RNA sequence: GCCGUCGCUGGCAGUCGGCAGAGCGAGAAAGAGAGUGGCGCGGACGCUACGCCGCGACGAGUAGGAGGGCCGCUGCGGUG
């Protein structure tokens, strides 16, 4: 949980353009499944539109 | 008036969202989510900046 | 037909964590190895301690690891909480520590290093301390909750210092009748 | 000549009768899907002599030969091609039942794939 | 990491299939089609693939190299074997034995391979 | 979610889980708090020991800033600066103490709840302790008043 | 701590100063796994 | 069963019907089998009822399980401490009440 | 981890419970592989019992 | 050299069958 | 005999293979320890660890409580 290797940046012809990024730190963060679920659920509620009788 | 909406922390959403990106840059979970990645050259796909214009 | 109660055959306790963590699971998944193939009873106490609720993990503060690690004898020991190690604002000067936990808050975490303390997490004290030792396995005050203020004698018995649910606090506010001799009684 | 399953014990049922529901035969509004009785006096509940029976797990099927087609083999539903080539490495001990609205044209690439796999399929003389 | 992975997968996944009290899963390189994390073929560094060859004779065995695990274009070498049934078995035993290669998969690897030769054979 | 509750589980079983004896009936006991004096006193008194009666002088138009006086304990004093503002004047030599506006931090009153670090300060604050201006004292530091 | 220093030394100086059958029992020392590990050596 | 016949009879360990144990008697147990006295039958075996009773159906309590006594291995690990080591001695220890 | 966000008010990124999730590593390195008692793998099923009359 | 080490496994289990034969002694 | 429940908070990461050596159920503490001097290329299954395996006991139920449903119904995000 510590490399941070080189990422390819492509052409648009689909070849490496010998250009380089260090991979971000965010993609090595924890992957919570359940923090996701949790998330997604209840913002997902939140463009609802009410309905009533 | 039903609560149709939801608070969700905001250190929680940043977190449900470094999850996301970790995830997206594994070939297993980007395959195990149904997308036909068998062939791009590389996970994370960078493209040259280009492509914004 | 054998005379026998079955009320208290099920026993109540946790066999596994409540949570649907992936990485607690991971560990779990560690300790229950290590638990089951060493004699070592601090893997099973450590191994039970994962399974725990959030409120029988309470926070461990900077100020209670450091006077516990201070007591003769406890030098060079890694401790270890099955929980979070938060920040004390109160402490002054803080010791270089060697310490395990489930979380360390960002504050707590720069005191230690800052220090020359080393944080650990659970998976390396397995590949440091494989049976545990060398550890002071060390807790949270279980009772230091609010909730506990309120268990006990109920408020209107003799003697009972318990804690009542009120929604406000002042002199309106449950005062009058039942709490000094000048209104009915007291006890 | 059909596939034979690796093992072919033999299948013991503790009960073959359905249970029907009480009193379901004095009515057509109650059906006979199991209901457990409930009343208070109801002498079904009490397990009174020469009533009907309620289930219980007691009458369970022994867990090797539960869910035992009497081939030997257990069923397992497919849609297309691809989901029958799950079976290939289960072939002796699990056959492949053909869903009910699969087109009778697909149920022949399904029922020849089969035959080349040598998987059982349970209904392959269907929608001909 | 695998473990991590699985935690993933284990019970989300479109290759999974959950279906008259059984458990498959559909995705390439699993050499059972099986939940199993011994024979996921995603999540491990080192898997074991075998298919039958474009065209129905000989068997195609996939194994994933060591260096590119995060592209998914060089991952993995496909070897196309059309021998006759008992040479066919006696190059995966070797490709898998030899190099140390996921050594717990060889039987599999090889039971997979003589049901596909198997099928290759006219029908009756 | 309504899939995750009791009812449910209760279709079924007549009564929905309130008996066949007492039934559930519309509000028997009264509405609310109903029968503290009467046949909920035990309960009242039980749990709410001081509910009835009146204590105390009333005050009309009770204006909360008035009193407003938020209080911090010495073992925070040294909170309310950073942390190389505290070092530096440990390790001087000249002698000078720095200045702990506690005004600034949003607190009127000092209370002497803790112990301090063996190095002068002067404090300043609106009201002090007793307890607060001899433990302040004893490290060398002197109490400010301010208005 | 006077008292129990001089006592603790006069306590240590005191102690100082002051320091079925025949066949079964064979059987059961031969049986026993240490003691009878040179007699068993015997009969091999 | 009345309170204090049931409560005897599971000091005595007979909670079913037609359940059987040795008891050594003395004042305090023979006068516990006076009061489940309309509940039992008791009195003095002989060397041929220990015998058969162990053989054919003894049965040990082993890590509070109930092990048939098919090898001289099970009595050694529990009893063995107290020189208990085969069915003999066991049948020994019981038909002569030994310490 | 090492520099906190620039374009967020305060954030970082969350931290790892467990540094090392490669579990199969963690079990099979010697360290732990020293500490173990040796396996149990012998399978006593229950034993008809015979009557010695 | 493992000729070496198969002794010491042969010599153990001669022990332990040495041992029970001695047991079986005293319970006869 | 079989089903389930409970208990053993029981066992299995040792599938440690020709970079090899198969065991740890056994009456009775702790090492199948490490040293220094006096032809063939071969070896079933397993492990959805939320999994698999073993052993022992037990199983009445209104009011009521709790668990699990790969029980069933309608719509939403993903996926097939
Ligand atoms: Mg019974
Ligand atoms: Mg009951
Ligand atoms: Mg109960
Ligand atoms: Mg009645
Ligand atoms: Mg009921
Ligand atoms: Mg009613
Ligand atoms: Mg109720
Ligand atoms: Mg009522
Ligand atoms: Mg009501
Ligand atoms: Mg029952």
């Amino acid at each position: 949980a510590c490399a941070r290797p080189l990422i390819s940046v492509y052409s648009e012809k689909g070849e490496s353009s010998g250009k380089n990024v260090t991979l971000p730190a965010v993609f090595k963060a924890p992957i919570r499944p359940d923090i996701v679920n949790f998330v997604h659920t209840n913002l997902r509620k939140n463009n609802r539109q009410p309905y009533a009788v | 008036w039903r609560r149709w909406h939801r608070r969700v922390n905001t250190t929680q959403k940043r977190y449900a969202i470094c999850s996301a990106l970790a995830a997206s840059a594994l070939p297993a979970l980007v395959m195990s989510k149904g997308h036909r990645i068998e062939e791009v050259p590389e996970l994370p796909l960078v493209v040259e900046d280009k492509v914004e214009g | 037909g054998v005379d026998i109660r079955h009320n208290k055959d099920r026993k109540v306790r946790r066999k596994e964590p409540k949570s649907q963590d992936i990485y607690l699971r991971l560990l779990v998944k560690l300790y229950r190895f290590l638990a089951r193939r060493t004699n070592s009873t601090f893997n099973q106490v450590v191994l039970k301690r994962l399974f725990m609720s959030r409120t029988n993990r309470p926070p461990l503060s900077l100020s209670r690891m450091i006077r516990k690690m201070k007591l003769p004898g406890r030098e060079n020991k890694t401790a270890v909480v099955v929980g979070t190690v938060t920040d004390d604002v109160r402490v002054q000067e803080v010791p270089k520590l060697k310490v395990c936990a489930l979380r360390v808050t960002s504050r707590a975490r720069s005191r230690i290093l800052k220090a020359g303390g080393k944080i650990l997490t659970f998976d390396q004290l397995a590949l440091d301390s494989p049976k545990g030792r060398g550890t002071v396995l060390l807790s949270g005050p279980r009772k230091g909750r609010e909730v506990y203020r309120h268990f006990g004698k109920a408020p209107g018995t003799p003697h009972s210092h318990t804690k009542p649910y009120v929604r406000s606090k002042g002199r309106k506010f449950e005062r009058a009748r039942g709490r000094r001799a000048s209104r009915g009684y007291k006890n | 000549a059909a596939l034979r399953p690796l093992v072919k014990p033999k299948i013991v049922k503790k009960r073959t009768k359905k249970f029907i529901r009480h009193q379901s035969d004095r009515y057509v509004k109650i059906k006979r899907n199991w209901r457990k009785p409930r009343g208070i006096d109801n002498r079904v509940r009490r397990r009174f002599k020469g009533q009907i029976l309620m289930p219980n797990i007691g009458y369970g099927s022994n867990k090797k030969t539960k869910h035992m087609l009497p081939s030997g083999f257990r069923k397992f539903l497919v849609h297309n091609v691809k989901e029958l080539e799950v079976l290939l490495m289960c072939n002796k001990s699990y056959c492949a039942e053909i869903a009910h609205n699969v087109s009778s044209k697909n149920r022949k690439a399904i029922v020849e794939r089969a035959a080349q796999l040598a998987i059982r399929v349970t209904n392959p003389n269907a929608r001909l | 990491s695998a473990h991590l992975q699985w935690m993933v997968v284990r019970n989300c996944s479109s290759f999974l299939i959950k279906r008259n009290k059984q458990t498959y899963s559909t995705e390439p390189n699993n050499l059972k089609a099986r939940n199993s994390f011994r024979y996921n073929g995603l999540i491990h560094r080192k898997t074991v693939g075998v298919e039958p060859a474009a065209d129905g004779k000989g068997v195609v065995v996939v194994m994933k190299r060591r260096s590119g695990q995060r592209k998914p274009a060089t991952s993995y070498v496909r070897t196309t074997i059309n021998k006759n049934a008992r040479a066919t078995l006696s190059s995966i035993r070797h490709m898998i034995r030899k190099n140390k290669y996921h050594p717990d998969l060889r039987m599999a690897a090889i039971r997979r391979a003589s049901a596909i030769l198997r099928s290759q054979k006219p029908v009756m | 979610p309504s899939r995750l509750r009791k009812t449910r589980k209760l279709r079924g079983h007549v009564s929905h889980g309130h008996g066949r004896i007492g039934k559930h009936r519309k509000h028997p006991g009264g509405r609310g708090n109903a029968g503290g004096m009467h046949h909920h006193r035990i309960n009242f008194d039980k749990y709410h020991p001081g509910y009835f009666g009146k204590v105390g002088m009333r005050h009309y138009h009770l204006k909360r800033n008035q009193s407003f006086c938020p209080t911090v304990n010495l073992d925070k004093l040294w909170t309310l600066v950073s942390e190389q503002t505290r070092v530096n004047a440990a390790k001087n030599k000249t002698g000078a103490a720095p200045i702990i506006d506690v005004v600034r931090s949003g607190y009127y009153k000092v209370l002497g709840k803790g112990k301090l670090p063996k190095q002068p300060v002067i404090v300043k604050a609106k009201f002090f302790s007793r307890r607060a201006e001899e433990k302040i004292k004893g490290v060398g530091g002197a109490c400010v008043l301010v208005a | 701590q006077a008292n129990n220093a001089k006592a603790m030394a006069a306590r240590a100086e005191a102690i100082k100063a002051l320091v079925v059958s025949r066949k079964l029992h064979r059987l059961a020392y031969i049986a026993h796994p240490k003691l009878g590990r040179r007699a068993r050596a015997r009969i091999a | 069963v009345s309170p204090k016949v049931r409560k005897v009879l599971q000091l005595l360990r007979l909670r079913q019907i037609f359940n059987g144990t040795f008891v050594k008697l003395n004042k305090a147990s023979i006068n516990m089998l006076r009061i489940v006295e309309p509940y039992i039958a008791w009195g003095y075996p002989n060397l041929k009822s220990v015998n058969e009773l162990i053989y054919k159906r003894g049965y040990g309590k082993i890590n509070k399980k109930r092990i048939a006594l098919t090898d001289n291995t099970l009595i050694a690990r529990s009893l063995g401490k107290y020189n208990i080591i085969c069915m003999e001695d066991l049948i020994h220890e019981i038909y002569t009440v030994g310490k | 981890w090492r520099k906190a966000a620039s374009l967020k008010s305060n954030y970082n990124l969350p931290m790892h419970k467990m540094l090392n999730t490669d579990l199969s590593r963690i079990l099979k390195s010697p360290e732990i592989q020293r500490a173990l008692r040796a396996p149990r793998k012998k399978i006593h099923r229950r034993v008809l019992k015979k009557n010695p009359l | 050299n493992f000729a070496e080490l198969k002794i010491k496994r042969l010599r153990k289990k001669f022990a332990q069958k040495m041992l029970r034969k001695a047991r079986r002694k005293l319970i006869y």
